[PDB]
């Protein structure tokens, strides 16, 4: 429990890892591994109302957890280079499974007021989506 | 003998890094090393200057030249049409040369060190395989924490073609052996390989001693009634 | 024209499975037609084939010959001297041959898939690499369980020296992809490499599943009513 | 005795049983093989002769045998042993260590916690 591996919010996943080494037979060690799930139970398939029923299902892939794509630098000789980090994020079209604190998710239903109808956009998340 | 006419394409490392694309144009199969001129049709730094008529079948003759400028024509699928016009000949002929399309883009994969390696406390060996891609060009450095290796001590193999799955791919593999001091203590080491496909033209892959196999594991599964926030 | 070094040795590929070696030495030089002048010093029973000519550097001619001496002379120590002779300057710098000495073993490791591949359903690969070995020849077999695959369905590299510490080494890869159904069934794959520093003349390594596996592994469920998550 | 191979256990055709003996000064000995509760014939299963064994000190002996049965009972759970005779033994017992086949906690805590992180 002390290097933060990946800290993941569209699934909710969090995977530390820390060395922790003996003295006497310096030919073998421990390296630990700490994974931690939350699994939500009362969430849909797609994040929309009417879609499905409850998510019954949760599959992680440790390869996609921890995939890392935005770009870095790296200095060759005397240069700065730009490089990616991964093969696969090929663009979103990831299903997510928790809402995330710091983003705002909105909805549109037809409602009627005498007349003809509109098209009323409807919050989802209402601490997320305040305008300012 | 034989007269005939090639045309190499430029190479790969001072594409990348640099941007200064020089050209050449080889004709070959020649014994009178003072006449040759040669033609290019895009022509604006024209000052194309030969080269030596230098050493060929015990000594004949074999004359080539190069045409300087840069890479920014050569990306957007320009042509050029080198064509000699020697005297030991009566016609003359050319070929020309395009940034190929029909390509693919590789994908990079570090390896742990083997674990009987480990065992002995001497040197242990880090791999790194690039794989699928369509042309036979490729660059390969390594990287020790931010700072790059010397070229003298690591060995690259040469790329070559792989059986096919229906359209023709290629590869190619690199070794670098490194102390097991720091390998155990915690450095960080990183393949990086270069390749025309590539949007920005890199990739990088990193690798240390945490991320690798683990002896332990532990995992807890939390379910929540709560909420679906995950703060 | 000018003469030169060559040099050329039974071949390792039947030499370790059958008993069809055959000896064939070099001494080049070409300006006269066929003046032919052998050294054969042991000739115990054996005639040398001679042929036809093929082409070189646009005229000149070269020639050489087979003794089929199979009879464990070669892994003993005989010099079986090379030395041509011509109504020319009879001044060579000549060829002696025999099995050399200061040789080492190679290390052969087997590597895993990487686990990116795994989570796909493709085609898995797999890698072999040994290094350390003091002659470059070396052969490269790939198994299935018990059934040696053939010889188009994997890539080989060819065999390159290493930067060291004033002993000189050697080493080479190769790679086999396999599908992932047969990985995930259990089937076990296999990588042979044949040297003469080695004393049966083979080795094996052996990989499938349940490889690296770890050794603990725990899993605790926490129920609701008992939420605690911290930041 | 030992537990069989592996690798028998995968096409699931028939399991083989190795019966050891090991170290003996008089080089005489018999070896009878038995599944459940009868015992077997002796041409129903393959015994080597003994050879002298190298060792240091002092000179003894050993001998193998094996026996091939089928798959699914090894599966099911029958049982075997191997009834080795010699001349200086007060009974000329057997042994019989076998099985039809992973550590294994399950625990259940109440965890009156004042605080913790999860
Ligand atoms: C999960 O559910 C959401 C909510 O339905 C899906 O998003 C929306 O899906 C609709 C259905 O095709 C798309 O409709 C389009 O709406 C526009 C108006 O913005 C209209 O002019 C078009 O003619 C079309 O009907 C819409 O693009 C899409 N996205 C929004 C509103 O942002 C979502 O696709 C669902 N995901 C999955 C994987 O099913
Ligand atoms: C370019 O090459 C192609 C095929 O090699 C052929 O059309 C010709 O040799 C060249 N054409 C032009 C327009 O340069
Ligand atoms: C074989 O030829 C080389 C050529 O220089 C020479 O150095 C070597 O001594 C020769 N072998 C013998 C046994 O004379």
């Amino acid at each position: 429990e002390r290097i933060v591996l990946v800290d993941n919010k569209c699934k909710c996943a969090r995977i530390t890892s820390r060395i922790i080494r003996s003295s006497e037979d310096p030919n073998e060690d421990i390296v630990e591994r700490n994974i931690r799930i939350i699994v939500p139970l009362n969430n849909r398939e797609n994040i929309s109302d009417p879609t499905s029923p409850l998510r019954t299902r949760f599959v992680y892939h440790l390869s996609d957890l921890c995939k890392k794509c935005d770009p870095t630098e790296v200095e060759l000789d005397n240069q700065i280079v730009t490089a990616t980090q991964s093969n696969i994020c090929d663009e979103a079209t990831e299903t997510c499974y928790t809402y995330d604190r710091n983003k705002c998710y909105t909805a549109v239903v037809p409602l009627v007021y005498g007349g003809e109808t509109k098209m009323v956009e409807t919050a989802l998340t209402p601490d997320a989506c305040y305008p300012d | 003998c034989h007269p005939r006419l090639s045309l190499h394409r430029p190479a790969l490392e001072d594409l990348l890094l640099g941007s200064e694309a020089n050209l050449t144009c080889t004709l070959t199969g020649l014994r009178d090393a003072s006449g040759a001129t040669f033609t290019w049709t895009p022509s604006s730094g024209k000052s194309a200057v030969q080269g030596p008529p230098e050493r060929d079948l015990c000594g004949c003759y074999s004359v080539s030249s190069v045409l300087p400028g840069c890479a920014q024509p050569w990306n957007h699928g320009e042509t050029f049409t080198c064509t000699a016009a020697h005297p030991e000949l009566k016609t003359p002929l050319t070929a020309n040369i395009t940034k190929s399309g029909n390509t693919f883009r590789p994908e990079v994969h570090l390896l742990p060190p083997p674990s009987e390696e480990l065992a002995l406390n001497e040197l242990v060996t880090l791999t790194c395989l690039a794989r699928g891609f369509s042309p036979k060009d490729v660059l390969v450095r390594w990287l020790q924490g931010s700072q790059e290796l010397p070229r003298e001590k690591y060995l690259t193999w040469a790329s070559r073609q792989e059986p096919s799955q229906g359209t023709t791919t290629y590869a190619v593999t690199s070794i670098l052996r490194v102390a097991a001091e720091d390998w155990k203590k915690g450095e960080t080491f990183s393949c990086m390989v270069g390749h025309e496909a590539l949007p920005l033209a890199f990739t990088q892959k990193t690798i240390d001693r945490l991320a690798g196999k683990p002896t332990h594991i532990n995992v807890s599964v939390v379910m929540a009634e709560a909420d679906g926030t995950c703060y």
